[PDB]
């Protein structure tokens, strides 16, 4: 008959603390973040709907970015726990006039810096073979990420997350760029040129689109000039080549053809 | 698609041009040379450069370091050999240390991984190998007169080297993460081994013992990357640790170590380490459980007791794959197939299990009557609840393979597993045969490094330290003997299952102490005899040592020893002991007549023997005190009521026999 | 077949601060035990038992570190085992499933 | 496989870099631009799990100068 507190006050306290013992190694980010959506998700899979459990401050959330941008290496797993993760402190309240989470994490410049890593980089390459790939998990994982963000900011101000994306373009594809040299994993950038496609540019500023600009055509005049003297196929390939036009009466040439529609479209 | 190579002309070509350039200015001035072709392989190797990221021509580049492997560097500037140094060190260490969680190959690879070592009692682990060959070259370049030049007492490059707190740093940092399995029974292939080769040259030019053990100590004296704290230690490993003894092998280098107090910071270490430690070898339960006859290269194939499952609803039924005897290997039909839709790039298979497996290994063996429809790529993902299932690693390329084998690294807990499947390159269906899953149980039937993972390096070092050389042995028990909680630390370590060291080396170390003084050798027979627990230990600190979990007054081969050791050594104080050792005796006898301790509630009948025997043989030689004087009537009208009061024909009674 | 939430606390906290406290002279397959034993008793009362009532802010964050500390973790080796981790985590899972 | 091509007979250049061809039932290199040759070099790689090279058949196609054959 007696009465009983709530454990959610320590919880948050204690998560709080090993938040912040990040910077200085005295925890372990991967299962760290295990472990919070582990104990978060227990209101059973990551559906980017929930309301974690477990709530964090602004100050975890800003050291949690500064681990992430010099982080020696990262592994797939790792990746995915950590976009999860995101998504899911998106949906988090900073409560307990403040913004809202996800204009904390997209006014920060490191995010740009997570991205990018995260888009122009592969697993360690030992001596075994891996494709340049990630896999369809990890791609639905960036997309609902960034889904939820563009949701959570779309009533309050979408002219942040297009510049977000712009200035995200515009590095990717920069000289030395991971567009340039073909680097990252390709269903990945294409999945993320494909959800751009898809925005509002109203009220973006006019720099950052004529760099845009300028960096696309470069990079799309220097892919059609050098191109191979062999060319190769399977018996099953019929995709016609890039230097072909009025055919109408993944692959790379994709991705530069999204490009083209992007500027198009700007 | 193209490879990541360049073909055999190029190279050739390349080769050719160096050398000509080589041998044209090998008469005017080959130092010119020399540098450029250090300055390339900096450019190269420094951050954001080819060899960190993977990118060029893999036989190229192998080609270039083999052509610099055999060049001379005898003026070459000292800031492009230290630039050259450091890159080459941060760039192994950074490779050593991310490696992925997942290992495939084909079934004719054999080469060793990187991370083994003493395996002798194209790839780009070559590169790094050839590398920390050229490392190793570079590192013992006597320097000119005023250190700017290399040269044509004298000076060397590792002195410089050594003085660098990073570079060390990095080096025994990376070297403590390998492995070995020879030496775990009792020249270079691998990375590793190239590491070893490193060191064991920084020894040899060291020119003063002293700057080659700061780095060490200052190494132990830290936790992981350098962190400070309770319970923080350094981690240890096989091959670090012989090279530490090795490093240790001289009787000079012995008292530098004693003097920079090194032997107190084993101690110290030893003392933390196994605090922070659980035993992870099996105990009562595991036999309870055995005797229950069930419960909850040694693996086995849990495959055919699970359920597989897809999520195309017009797939063929799977559940073929699981049985555990191998199709025919020249069936004319696949067991399994697949048809894939024009606009569809994967197909998944789930597997469901009974119970949650350690999981080490998967395989897959596709339609060998047609190897166009082998899979293009294969992901893995692992479940552990058995509804969020997170992937492993990128997807493996397993073109042209005919037997597919995936092994994990860290062996993972797992309930459920999913395999998703690439369309192959040139057919539009997918041919199987058979599925395996290889695991171990916790419990039952199929339930089936050591310095890495416990706490007995540091006392293995402090037995080399005690035993190595019997001149300073004294010496070094008069350091070691003052820090707290040492005796009860080496004696739960003495009566455990073998970790790693054998019983002998512990008694000796254990002895060695406890003969030391006077007031030891007391603490120590109380250890023994009636509390074994840590000293000053209270559960409210969380950071104290706490010596529980074992039983007060067990006896064993290696107690007796040791108690036989100690009474029976002629030296001042051992008069003491004896009188303790009596006293004991008195004590459990006394507490008999009970119509509190545990180990005075039970003395061990082999130990009341081994008294009597000391006993028998001290009086039978001669002694310089008097030990007639010190066995009183009482003590014998104790044992007679005690042997009267006890029911005949058991061991207890003999013992007691024995000792009247 | 009822547990009275009173007699329970004691027994409950005795377990968690009996995990707290084993170093190299205790063995993980009785950890693994301990675990289960606390997690059932704890989910067994009528007015099940919360974690703020068994542990201490200091014995929390212990127990978290064991989880996730890197002065008990080290890269690929585990406090106890994979096991041990396991079982930790279901316990706490369990323990706080039940609260809410 | 690597592909070089000779034009004079006696100097070799090889044309690209190696093409993948691992679970291809067919193999078909194409150049964007046609080239006068007189000797072509094939280079094949060591397969990944087998240690034995099997091929049937090799066909070069081209055009002349003059005569029948354009």
């Amino acid at each position: 008959l007696i009465i009983q507190l709530s454990s959610v006050p320590m919880l948050n306290v204690c998560f709080n603390k090993l938040f912040s013992m990040l910077q200085v190694h005295h925890v372990q980010l991967e299962s760290l973040l295990q472990l919070w959506l582990t104990l978060s998700l227990n209101s059973f899979l990551y559906n980017a709907n929930r309301i974690p459990v477990i709530s964090l401050n602004q100050a975890s959330i800003t050291s949690f970015l500064t681990v992430l941008a010099w982080y020696p290496n990262t592994l797939l797993r790792t990746w995915c726990l950590v976009l999860h993760s995101l998504t899911l402190m998106t949906n988090m309240q900073l409560n307990s006039t403040q913004e809202s989470t996800a204009h904390l994490l997209v006014s920060d410049p490191n995010l740009i810096h997570v991205l990018v890593k995260f888009l122009s980089g592969t697993s360690p390459h030992g001596t075994n073979q891996h494709s340049p790939q990630v896999g369809p998990t990890a791609t639905q994982a960036m997309q609902e990420f960034l889904t939820r963000l563009q949701v959570h900011l779309s009533s309050t101000c979408p002219q942040i997350f297009s510049e977000f994306l712009l200035k995200l373009i515009h590095i990717l594809s920069t000289e030395r760029g991971a567009f340039q040299t073909g680097q990252g994993p390709l269903d990945a950038q294409v999945k993320l040129l494909e959800f751009t496609l898809e925005q509002n540019f109203e009220v973006v500023s006019v720099s950052t689109i004529s760099a845009v600009i300028e960096s696309v055509t470069f990079l799309v005049h220097h892919y059609i000039t050098c191109s191979d003297k062999v060319m190769s196929r399977s018996g099953s390939d019929s995709s016609v080549g890039a230097r072909a036009c009025f055919g109408g009466l993944m692959t790379r040439d994709q991705l530069m053809f999204d490009l083209l529609k992007l500027v198009n479209i700007l | 698609q193209h490879s990541p190579q360049v073909g055999p002309t190029a190279t050739q070509a390349m080769q050719e041009f160096l050398t000509r350039l080589q041998v044209h200015l090998s008469s005017t001035c080959p130092q010119i040379f020399s540098e450029f072709l250090l300055k390339l392989i900096h450019i190269l190797s420094t951050e954001r450069g080819a060899f960190q990221t993977g990118q060029g021509p893999l036989d190229a580049q192998v080609k270039l370091l083999e052509f610099t492997l055999e060049q001379n560097f005898e003026v070459v500037s000292v800031s492009t050999i230290s630039a050259v140094i450091e890159s080459v060190t941060f760039l192994v260490h950074h490779y050593i240390t991310c490696s992925d969680k997942v290992m495939s190959r084909s079934g004719s690879d054999s080469s060793v991984g990187a991370r083994a070592c003493f395996g002798g009692l194209m790839t780009r682990d070559q590169l790094m190998f050839d590398l920390l060959k050229l490392v190793n070259i570079l590192v013992q370049l006597p320097l000119s007169g005023n250190r700017e030049y290399s040269a044509r007492s004298p000076a060397y490059v590792a002195d410089l080297v050594l003085a660098n707190q990073q570079i060390m740093s990095q080096i025994l940092s990376a070297l403590g993460l390998c492995n070995s399995s020879a030496m775990a029974m009792i020249d270079a292939i691998s990375v590793g081994d190239g590491l070893f080769t490193i060191l064991t040259t920084l020894s040899k030019k060291a020119s003063t013992v002293h700057m080659m053990l700061q780095p060490i100590l200052t190494y132990m004296a830290c936790g992981y990357m350098g962190r400070q704290g309770s319970l923080a230690t350094c981690q240890l490993s096989e091959p670090l640790l012989w090279f530490i003894l090795r490093v240790l092998d001289t009787s000079d280098a012995l008292k530098a170590f004693h003097d920079m107090g090194g032997v107190q910071l084993i101690c110290n270490n030893m003392v933390t380490s196994t605090r922070a430690i659980v035993n992870t070898a099996r105990s009562m339960v595991s036999t309870i459980m055995k005797f229950l006859d069930s419960g909850p290269e040694g693996i086995h194939n849990f495959a055919p007791l699970g359920t597989i499952t897809s999520s195309s609803p017009t797939a063929q039924p799977a559940e073929v794959l699981l049985q555990a005897t191998p199709p025919h290997r020249r069936a004319r039909s696949a067991a399994w197939s697949y048809i894939f839709l024009p606009e569809e790039a994967w197909c998944d298979l789930t597997i469901h299990l009974p119970a949650a497996v350690l999981l080490k290994e998967i395989h897959i063996q596709p339609h060998l009557a047609s190897l166009a429809t082998c899979p293009s790529s294969v992901s893995v993902e692992v479940s552990a609840d058995g509804v969020n299932m997170l992937p492993l690693s990128t997807p493996v390329v397993t073109s042209g393979l005919t037997y597919i084998k995936i092994q994990l690294v860290k062996a993972e807990v797992a309930s459920a597993v999913c395999l998703r499947l690439h369309r192959p390159r040139d057919a539009s269906t997918l041919g199987l045969s058979q599925i395996k899953l290889l695991g171990l149980t916790a419990f039952g039937t199929t339930s089936s490094d050591q310095v890495s993972k416990t706490s007995i390096g540091w006392l293995r070092l402090l037995h080399h330290c005690l035993t190595h050389i019997s001149d300073l042995e004294g010496m070094m028990a008069s350091a070691a003997a003052p820090t707290a909680n040492l005796l009860q630390t080496c004696a739960a370590l003495l009566m455990s299952p073998y970790c790693g060291m054998h019983s002998p080396n512990i008694e000796v170390v254990l002895v060695k102490i406890g003969l030391q003084s006077t007031r030891i050798g007391l603490k120590l027979i109380d250890i023994l005899l009636r509390n074994c627990a840590a000293s000053g230990s209270d559960p409210t600190d969380l950071n104290s040592p706490l010596l529980f979990g074992r039983l007060n007054g067990l006896s064993s081969d290696s107690t007796i020893d040791i108690l036989y050791q100690l009474g029976t050594t002629q030296d001042p104080g051992t008069k003491d002991r004896i009188q303790a050792l009596l006293k004991w005796v008195s004590d459990s006898a006394r507490v008999a007549a009970m119509k509190v301790e545990y180990g005075l509630l039970m003395p061990s009948p082999s130990h009341l023997h081994c008294v009597a025997a000391i006993l028998w043989h001290s009086y039978e030689l001669l002694v310089e005190y008097d030990l007639p004087a010190l066995l009183d009537q009482e003590l014998f009208e104790l044992l007679f009521n005690w042997s009267m009061s006890l029911p005949c024909n058991m061991v207890l009674k003999k013992a007691v026999d024995s000792l009247l | 077949f009822t547990l009275a939430h009173e007699r329970c606390i004691s027994v409950v906290q005795k377990l968690v601060l009996f995990l707290l406290s084993m170093d190299f002279t205790c063995h993980a397959d009785l950890l693994l035990f301990v675990c289960k034993v606390l997690a059932r008793i704890a989910n067994a009362t009528r007015p099940t038992i919360h974690l703020c009532e068994i542990v201490n802010e200091p014995q929390l964050e212990r127990l978290l570190l064991l989880l996730v500390g890197t002065d008990f973790n080290r890269g690929d080796i585990s406090w106890g085992g994979a096991w041990a981790q396991y079982s930790l985590t279901c316990m706490l899972q369990d323990i706080l499933a039940g609260e809410l």
